[PDB]
Formats: structure tokens, sequence, C-alpha cells
């Protein structure tokens, strides 16, 4: 998904005037927050059992 | 021969058409080709 963002951000100095590229639907932050909360609760669990 | 969208006294880019797009400040020089 970062590579798709990088491809569009490397292509954007060549589009015609008046054309934006928008990202309406994107299940990247769902996966990112859903694994980040697991990493946070792993750290909280080991520190808390300590 | 043009009819609309281009009146008298205008300027037209005719050489050096690779680092240009509509919406950027570009300097001027008279054209090399006739």
């Amino acid at each position: 998904a970062k590579a798709i963002r990088q491809t569009i951000a490397n292509l954007e100095p060549f589009m015609p005037q008046g054309m934006k590229v928008v990202y309406p639907y994107d299940t990247t932050p769902v996966v990112s927050a859903s694994i980040h909360e697991v990493v946070k609760t792993l750290g909280e669990a080991i520190l808390l059992v300590f | 021969l043009v009819t609309e969208g281009l009146n008298a006294g205008d300027k037209i880019i005719t050489e050096g058409l690779q680092f240009v797009q509509p919406g950027v400040e570009v300097k001027t020089v008279p054209a090399k080709n006739v």
C-alpha cells in the first residue's frame, strides 16, 4: 500500500490541471491499528506480569 | 489556420516541449526554428 502511495506520488507531477487522486476506501489503517494494539498489549502484558 | 481560443497578440510555445506543463512559470526566448 505504501508502494501504491509512492507510485501515485511519483506520477503526480505529470497529471493534467484539475485532477486530484483521492483515496476513499482503504483498509490499511484497520490492519495497522489491529496489529499495533496487539503489540501494545504484548508490551503491557509482559510489563504488567513483571 | 486557427479560428477560436487563440486571438491576435498571443504567444505559443514551439520548441523545448519536454520540461513544461500548464501551470508553471517558464522564461522566454525567441524561437530557433522558423
